[PDB]
């Protein structure tokens, strides 16, 4: 299976990824207003797969600490998502074999959306006011199964987003968290064993977002 | 398969926003016959390696939009209305227009007698987002009909570095690259938000960082960039010369200079006369009278040969060495420390882990931007910066330099092609009145006497005469100098410069105005001043992607049309993906790119634009005749166009030159028809043409070298990331500036970990070496007319080191550092009903005035409305919560903003009293989005500079106060 790597020790909250995602499905905008944070969507959407939150943290003296989390399905190993659908409906929400991808199809229109995202711990799916779909993060499963990287890993200008096999993921995982924790020594990764989405975080991750870890 | 991609075509594109230069791979429907159906980034390109920001990644949305002009639009004066026109309509009667005025204005001879064959009628503006062939062609043009206000952005960001960079080094470029940054161990970044400015450079950074180098952010607040540093320093606004003379204090303090590229390579072993002195803040040759300096009174003690004298013992007491010494020695920490609001724990760490890089294996790296070095001292911000790189050894070695980070896309570009008042293409100055004749021209650059010195610049009249055989192959260069327009000598430079054309237009003195790819509308400081000035033009053509502030400023807020007389034409052009051309990004490489879909609509092409435009023009002389035809009808637009269309590649071969006979220069013969391999083969007698000096070697017999796309490297150039054979960079292909001060006077590296050059087997190695000749047999500073790198740089206006003077006026009173408060060589109010620093600077998300990014939903969405960034302290102050409106006002006008309180922001102690800043995006307009909010240049001054003519965006007063 495949698996992204997200430090976030380098990201400058660019927001090329929130735009890439975009651009690669074609998404449309949310209207938006400046209610005083540069945050902006200021959550997931039916129409928002990936939002950079923006999170200030006092410190001692000059500056701040400035937390980014560009948010995304985790594409968990085993997904309660998938089991709270399955209930409903199989085929609402499958698991690409290859990839390891968790993917939402149209059939999410006829299960009960709002448990299916009670189930999830990362609080990730949001449904479609209209329609009743679930939608999320697909990992690009159609550009990786074509050997192409996700919209949002390719147009990273930093290297916090990487993206390749499971093994090769982990031990990047595992040698960064050691070179990381030198500059910020409270460095974790989140739930490393049970979902495709590995961030590292400078500090307890609850401070960069309530659900970035279970 | 990708189904969104199949039956797509894919070609090359290089960003159309800032000057990192990303590279981009664009899919376009029906095999290159329909739209854009994908934008993203080249996986193969070595700057970004497919990474885009925001920006780049949003040009799709750019491109395949709705709002995008599609049509010439007219509106008639007093109109409340745009009627669709067509583009024979448009171009005819703009021509019309043209011939018009400069038919009624057109002077031969000065009142002084002195020819000058020019118009003062008409002014343009823009555009550093054109193509290289575009602003060359777009230039000549505009010099053809006589114009000289000839302005672009260059002259706010760009202009202050040139002559700073050009007195310390010889040029005023960009010294290093991109790439180039992941070779530092020590990068200060001052002046620049490059994480949101440029933020593919973040990629290097951050790779030096991984191989051990410190990063330190020196800014008023804390910003994207100040988060992934690791160390952030805030600075008071304009405390910038404090901090950089307490840094060469401890430079020499320390003994961290290294001292044999000091001895070798600077001027600190040259003797400066005994008329120099410094004494209260005043240089010697002072003239109170007339605020200026006699600056013959700074010159060096001349030899029996009129060599400047030197002592490579630096023991001399006049050696530029003790000088320095004895001019820095007031900046100690505690004065340091008091001005800037610095900690002395803080200045110390800063200070120690960038002057480390004073040791020959170690290299540090300054990046600056646009940052406050508007004032009138910016030039010596900059000049500090090139004397603390000169001290420690770093420039002309890997991850050293001074990387002045360019703004746009191709501000390089465009200032390369001369869209400056004051320079033709190739940095050859625009003749002034007194300069009567081609030889009287050329009998103003300076000589040498010294064998060891290469003074590159003697070369000029063979730049100056091939130019003027690219213009008038058929003319004489000494009477194709007589064609083209020249400014007064008796005038301040700044007559001619972006404030003055403000200023000229609200006296109604100009007729017509070309806003070229520019929202002066948006982008010019004052802008309730300017967008009432520009009803007082006749005639305003807008050249744009989309209706703007600028087009339709004749119904903004508070303008009746009914009363507004000005005749407005509004040309839509196409986007970068809808053509071919090069651009030339911040670390001089000009790269290729690639037509993908078809314009949209009815647009054009700038090139076809203007070229149309001028034809229709040469038409009218041709009938009608009119006044001094010569320039026009003359002018070689044979060698612009392929297939009734404007022709980038053959512009570009122009611009390279080629030998207009068979030819035998520096040992060679070359025949009639070939390309110049490179500007060492020009000549001054008319057997050779070229564009742009500068372009010589870019398009040779081998081929456009631009369109290279060519990732092999040795070893030594992979180590470091030359990429040499991706695309082509000024000058010949020398990717880092200054390469011979990076080994000694055999050829040995001083790092030969990261070699740039090395001597081997009789041959320089790695980088194309910035000048010809054995180790140790010319100084290493080619462009400079004494051969050395200028520590003590007596061309400068304020004089040749670096001082502090209060670019502030409002709230400072004292300067700790002597008598003299402000530049002594440079009328602000500031009425206390406004107490707050106001300030002006970027977010990731949006693009310039946003003309472009307010029409990119994805980019509205991240960043929908204009907000104001204040401090915990004034927000308790005014009591404004997080999120409440605001009424930000100034003497200039008023707006209203969200609120964005944070602990980024921190009040200023400056003599005593706290000092609130309150900071503004200038990214909005009335135009567009809804809500999006109006320009901050409703309130910034037009109160700008006798030295720079830059106003003032980066400090101006300011009240807040909550809205209900
Ligand atoms: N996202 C984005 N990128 C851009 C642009 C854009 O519009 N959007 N514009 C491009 C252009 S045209 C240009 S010219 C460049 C400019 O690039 P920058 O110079 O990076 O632009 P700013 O954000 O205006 O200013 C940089 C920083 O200067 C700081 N500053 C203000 N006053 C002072 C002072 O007195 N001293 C010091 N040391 N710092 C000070 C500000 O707080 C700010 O963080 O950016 C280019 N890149
Ligand atoms: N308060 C304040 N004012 C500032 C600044 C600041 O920091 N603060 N910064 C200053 C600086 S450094 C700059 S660079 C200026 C920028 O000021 P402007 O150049 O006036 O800004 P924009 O018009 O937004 O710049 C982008 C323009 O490029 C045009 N464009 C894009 N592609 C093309 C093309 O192919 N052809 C043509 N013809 N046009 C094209 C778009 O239509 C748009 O008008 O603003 C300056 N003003
Ligand atoms: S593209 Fe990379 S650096 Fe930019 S916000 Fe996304 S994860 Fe962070
Ligand atoms: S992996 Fe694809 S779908 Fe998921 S956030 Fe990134 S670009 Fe969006
Ligand atoms: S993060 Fe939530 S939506 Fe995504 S796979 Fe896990 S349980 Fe499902
Ligand atoms: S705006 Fe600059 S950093 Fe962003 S994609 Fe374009 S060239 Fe690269
Ligand atoms: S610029
Ligand atoms: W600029």
């Amino acid at each position: 299976g495949k698996m992204f790597f997200v430090d976030l020790s380098r990201c400058t909250a660019c927001r090329g990824c929130q735009i890439a995602c975009k651009q690669w499905k074609n998404l449309p905008a949310e209207e938006t207003r400046n209610t005083g944070s540069h945050q902006n969507p200021p959550d997931l959407s039916y129409v928002t797969l990936k939002t950079v939150r923006f999170t200030e943290k006092s410190r001692k003296g000059p500056g701040i600490d400035w937390l980014f989390f560009p948010e995304q399905c985790r594409h968990c190993v085993e997904p309660p998502c998938k089991g709270q659908a399955d209930v409903d409906l199989e085929g609402a929400v499958v698991k690409d074999e290859t990839t390891g991808a968790v993917l939402f199809t149209e059939l999410t229109a006829k299960v009960d959306g709002e448990s299916v995202r009670s189930a999830c711990p990362y609080d990730i799916p949001r449904i479609d006011p209209v329609t009743k779909r679930l939608s999320k993060c697909d990992m690009c499963n159609d550009r990786v199964q074509n050997g192409l990287l996700p919209a949002c890993v390719k147009t990273c200008p930093t290297g916090t987003m990487n993206f390749g096999d499971e093994q090769e993921m982990l031990a990047l995982a595992e040698k960064r968290l050691a070179e990381v924790k030198k500059t910020y020594p409270g460095a974790v990764l989140g739930d490393p064993n049970d979902v495709r989405v590995v961030y590292l975080f400078t500090r307890d991750p609850k401070d960069f977002y309530e659900h970035a870890v279970a | 398969e990708l189904q969104k991609l199949q039956w797509a075509k894919q070609t090359t594109s290089i960003c159309c926003y800032c000057a990192v230069g990303c590279g981009l791979i664009v899919h376009t429907a029906k095999d290159g016959q329909g739209r854009a159906v994908n934008v993203e980034g080249d996986p193969d390109h070595p700057i970004n390696e497919g990474s885009l920001c925001p920006k780049g990644a949003s040009i799709f949305q750019l491109g395949e939009n709705d709002q995008r002009g599609t049509q010439p639009l007219y509106r008639a004066p007093f109109s409340d209305t745009w009627k669709p026109v067509t583009w024979d309509f448009a171009l005819t009667e703009i021509a019309k227009r043209i011939k018009k005025t400069r038919d009624a204005s057109f002077t031969e001879k000065n009142a002084a007698g002195d020819l000058v064959n020019r118009t003062e009628a008409i002014a343009s503006f823009g555009s550093a987002a054109m193509d290289n062939e575009e602003c060359w062609a777009y230039g000549n043009i505009l010099r053809s009909l006589g114009l000289v206000y000839i302005e672009h952005q260059a002259r706010i960001x760009h202009s202050p570095t040139v002559p700073a960079l050009a007195e310390s080094f010889g040029r005023g470029a960009m010294t290093n690259h991109w790439n180039d940054l992941a070779n530092s161990d020590c990068i200060l970044i001052m002046g620049s938000n490059a994480a949101e400015n440029h933020p593919i450079a973040f990629k290097w950074v951050l790779r030096a960082k991984d191989k051990g180098a410190t990063l330190i952010h020196v800014d008023p607040r804390f910003t994207r960039t100040s988060a992934r540093c690791d160390v952030y320093a805030p600075i008071r606004s304009g405390a910038d010369i404090p901090f950089l003379g307490g840094l060469i204090k401890y430079i020499l303090d320390n003994k961290l200079y290294f001292t044999d590229y000091v001895r070798e390579y600077t001027n600190a072993s040259l003797i400066v006369g005994e008329k120099f002195s410094f004494k209260d803040g005043l240089f010697s040759g002072y003239d109170a009278a007339n605020k200026k300096y006699d600056k013959s009174m700074w010159a060096f003690e001349l030899d029996a040969n009129g060599v400047p004298k030197r002592d490579p013992a630096l023991k001399h007491p006049r050696c530029v060495i003790n000088l320095l010494k004895k001019h820095y020695e007031r900046y100690n920490l505690d004065k340091v420390a008091a001005i800037t609001g610095t900690s002395k724990e803080q200045l110390q760490q800063v200070y120690k882990a960038y002057a480390a890089t004073g040791k020959p294996d170690k290299a540090g790296t300054i990046m600056y931007a646009m940052g406050w070095t508007q004032h009138s001292v910016g030039v010596q911000n900059i000049r500090a910066m090139a004397m603390i790189q000169l001290l420690l050894g770093n420039i002309g070695v890997a991850g050293g330099g001074v990387n002045a980070l360019r703004g746009e896309s191709n501000v390089q570009g465009s200032t390369d092609q001369g869209l400056l008042a004051h320079i033709w293409p190739g940095y050859n100055p625009v003749p002034n009145s007194k300069a009567a004749t081609l030889e009287l021209y050329n009998a103003a650059t300076p000589q040498s006497k010294d064998p060891m010195s290469v003074n590159w610049w003697q070369n000029r009249p063979k730049y100056v005469a091939s130019y003027l055989k690219a213009l008038y192959p058929d003319e004489e260069p000494a009477a194709a100098y007589d064609y083209l327009p020249r400014i007064d000598a008796g005038r301040k430079l700044t007559d001619y410069f972006w404030l003055n054309i403000f200023e000229k237009m609200d006296k109604g003195e100009f007729k017509g105005l070309f806003a070229w790819g520019m929202n002066p509308a948006c982008g010019g400081a004052n802008a309730n001043k300017n967008r009432k000035a520009m009803g007082k033009l006749e005639w305003l053509v807008n050249v744009n992607l989309f209706e703007n502030e600028t087009s339709s400023f004749w119904k903004g807020p508070g303008m009746n049309p009914a009363e507004i007389g000005t005749e407005v034409f509004f040309l839509p052009c196409c986007v970068s993906i809808e053509k071919e051309g090069s651009v030339a990004n911040s670390g001089r490489w000009m790269q290729w790119r690639y037509r993908g879909p078809k314009p949209y609509a009815e647009t054009k092409p700038d090139g076809d634009i203007m070229l149309d435009m001028f034809k229709k023009v040469r038409e009218l002389y041709a009938k009608e005749g009119g006044a001094y035809p010569a320039p026009i009808a003359k002018l070689n637009i044979a060698d612009w166009e392929e297939h009734n269309e404007f022709s980038p590649t053959k512009v570009a071969k122009l611009m390279n030159g080629y030998f207009l006979k068979d030819t035998e220069v520096g040992g060679k013969q070359f025949k009639k028809g070939q390309q110049v391999p490179s500007f060492a083969f020009l000549t001054a007698d008319g057997s050779t043409c070229s564009g742009n000096w500068l372009h010589a070697g870019s398009f040779t017999d081998a081929g456009n070298l631009m369109a290279r796309r060519d990732k092999t490297q040795t070893p030594e150039q992979a180590r470091i990331g030359l990429f040499p054979n991706w695309s082509f960079c000024w000058p010949v292909n020398r990717r880092i500036l200054y390469n011979r001060a990076s080994v000694d006077k055999t050829g040995k590296p001083w790092n030969p970990a990261k070699a740039v050059i090395e001597w081997k087997d009789g041959k320089w190695v790695g980088d194309v070496v910035d000048g010809g000749g054995d180790p140790g047999t010319k100084h290493p500073f080619i462009m400079q007319t004494h051969g050395f790198g200028a520590l003590y740089g007596p061309g400068r206006e304020e004089g040749p080191f670096p001082e502090h003077y209060e670019p502030l006026e409002c709230p400072v009173s004292k300067n700790p550092f002597s008598k003299q408060l402000h530049n002594p060589v440079a009328k602000a109010v500031c009425d206390p009903r406004y107490p707050f620093i106001g300030t002006t600077y970027r977010v990731t998300e949006h693009w310039q005035t946003g003309l472009m990014t307010r029409r990119c939903a994805w980019l509205v969405e991240a960043e929908p409305q204009i907000f104001c960034e204040i401090s915990k302290e004034l927000a308790k102050l005014r009591g404004i919560g997080n999120g409440d409106t605001v009424k930000v006002s100034s003497l200039r006008g008023a707006l209203e903003a969200v609120a964005i309180v944070t602990e980024r922001i921190r009040p200023f102690k400056i003599e005593g009293v706290d000092v609130h800043m309150v900071g503004l995006p200038w990214h909005y307009g009335w135009m567009v989005p809804k809500n999006g909010g109006d320009t901050a240049n409703l309130l910034t001054p037009s109160a700008g500079d006798p030295n720079t003519g830059i106003p003032e965006t980066k400090a101006f007063m300011v009240d807040v106060r909550k809205v209900w």
